[PDB]
């Protein structure tokens, strides 16, 4: 009884392509005209962040195929800094950075699908929240009955994902077929363009996390990110191009929602279409983040750190089904909370320290251990120019953004004394084991689930 | 904690835990379309938009 590998090459690029596109595309470009002042430096800095991430992300094919347990940047972590940096990062994913990375795109899933009906005013808030549940629970449904079926629905997904901005595009052209401006050179805005635009490309990190349910991953893994990171590039901008094609770059400094402004110059009699197709987008983004997360908590349990009920699969339908009612659970919690998003933007940075201290773990792993296979390999000057570039666009924009770092630093050390309480402990309160004992069986007798068998 | 298939399966089948689970797994999938009723409801009984 083991989660049965299933992921296919093609199933491979719908989670990549499926989490990268999301919303970012359709309401962040407003976000690097603001700091970067020109549609000139904004066409380069969109294409600057492509092949930033493609480095990043082919240095991301040797911790794929040198370590198989896919626990995704928190076991290539374990792997080299050990047991207690890896826990404070899996309890900052548990608790803040996984289940608010999906309700947000819940709720902007929600926010996007009704504006056909609200075509110029709020959406009623509590009907927003509502369907923004309805997503992620049915998507929970839909990866507890068949990871077949789920990453059907990451295929969909995919597909209406490039539908969309296939659509941009095209407009784009259309646009040209009717028949550079004044820019800044400052630093201090140039770290925060280029790393507005980082939040869209985000997610290239994510097939990381499944590479034990997928079925050919030496080749599958590193073929993947190079089929689907030059696509997502490419339409990125010809889409950040279409864009320009269309609005004045005065109306893009003040634009709510870019994407919905594109489809109402175009489209009027039916322009409704782009606010469906942002949407259905962020659906499958849900998808993505509920399928990566719930094989993360999987590994971290099995890894030995996270309560052992997260390792039981359910042995007839051959899916962690714990993992994924607790990652949906964590996910609903934030619907009854108003607006968190100050520590969102804190958060924002940890992910890419987590991927600075990983890549830099590669380059320690690979000089303490030449000994070891690795089934692709990579001219160490790409991790040595990412490395570095990683970390300017850290440091220097957290310089100038420390958003509320208050907060931020009050919740990481709060996973240090769950360390020492479930990973470092003699486990000496015999009344709490009675306890920890007894609700696991019931879990395991009411969700029929059983471990991991090695 | 480790606990073994061949242990869990003397109880799991029993008569009282399977109709439970029939209830809970029923109970969910009502609560989820009740869901969605309460929104289509909420999305009719909201005022629509002023025109431009
Ligand atoms: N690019 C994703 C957001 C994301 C950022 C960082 C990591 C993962 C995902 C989207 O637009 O939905």
């Amino acid at each position: 009884v083991t989660l049965q590998r299933n992921i296919t090459l093609l199933n491979g690029v719908a989670i990549i392509v499926g989490t990268i596109i999301g919303s970012g595309i359709f309401v962040t470009p407003t976000g690097v005209l603001k700091e970067a002042g020109s549609p000139g430096l904004a066409l380069v800095v969109w294409a600057a962040c492509g092949v930033f991430s493609i480095v990043g992300a082919l240095c991301y094919a040797e911790l794929g195929t040198t370590i198989s347990k896919s626990g995704g940047d928190y076991a290539y972590m374990l792997e080299v800094y050990g047991s207690l940096p890896a826990f404070l990062k899996l309890w900052i994913e548990l608790l803040i950075i996984r289940p608010s990375s999906q309700y947000i795109v819940a709720l902007v899933f929600a926010t996007y699908l009704l504006k056909p009906l609200f075509p110029t005013c709020p959406v009623p808030e509590e009907a927003a929240k509502l369907v923004a549940c309805l997503c992620v629970l049915l998507l929970t449904a839909v990866n507890c009955y068949s990871v077949k079926a789920a990453t059907r629905v990451q295929d969909a997904f995919a597909a209406a994902k490039l539908l969309a901005l296939a659509l941009i595009i095209l407009l784009g052209f259309v646009q040209i077929g009717k028949g550079f401006e004044g820019t800044k050179l400052d630093v201090g805005n140039i770290v925060l363009a280029l790393y507005s635009g980082l939040f869209a490309y985000g997610g290239w990190n994510y097939l990381n996390f499944v590479t034990e349910e997928m079925i050919n991953p030496y080749r599958n893994l590193p073929l993947a990110i190079i089929i689907s990171l030059p696509i997502v590039t490419l339409v990125y901008v010809l889409t950040n191009l279409a864009y320009f094609t269309t609005l004045s770059t005065e109306q893009m400094l003040s634009s709510e929602a870019v994407a919905v402004d594109f489809g109402n110059y175009h489209l009027g009699v039916m322009s409704w279409i782009i606010p469906v197709f942002v949407g259905l987008s962020c659906f499958g983004s849900v998808n993505g983040s509920l399928f990566t997360s719930s094989r993360l908590f999987f590994v971290g349990s099995r890894e030995g750190h996270l309560p052992s009920i997260l390792s039981m699969i359910h042995p007839q339908l051959l899916t962690p089904v714990p993992s994924l009612v607790f990652t949906c659970v964590m996910t609903l919690l934030y619907a009854f909370s108003k607006d968190i998003f100050s520590v969102i933007n804190f958060f924002s940075f940890f992910n890419w320290l987590c991927v600075a201290l990983a890549i830099i773990g590669m380059i320690w792993l690979r000089h303490r251990k030449p000994e070891l296979e690795r089934p692709i390999k990579v001219n160490l000057a790409l991790p040595v120019f990412f490395i570095l570039a990683c970390l300017f666009l850290i440091a220097v924009s957290f310089w100038k953004t420390p958003v509320e770092c208050g907060i931020g630093f009050t919740i990481i050390l709060s996973g240090l004394p769950v360390y020492f309480f479930g990973v470092w402990w003699k486990n000496k309160p015999k009344w709490l084991l009675q306890g920890i004992f007894s609700t696991t069986v019931l879990c395991q007798k009411l969700m029929q689930v059983v471990p991991q068998e090695t | 904690t480790g606990l073994s298939k061949e242990e869990l399966l003397k109880v799991a089948g029993s008569p009282g835990w399977v109709r439970t689970r029939w209830a809970l797994l029923l109970l969910f999938w009502l609560g989820w379309l009740g869901m969605l009723a309460g929104a289509v409801v909420i999305i009719v009984r909201a005022p629509r938009c002023r025109e431009l």
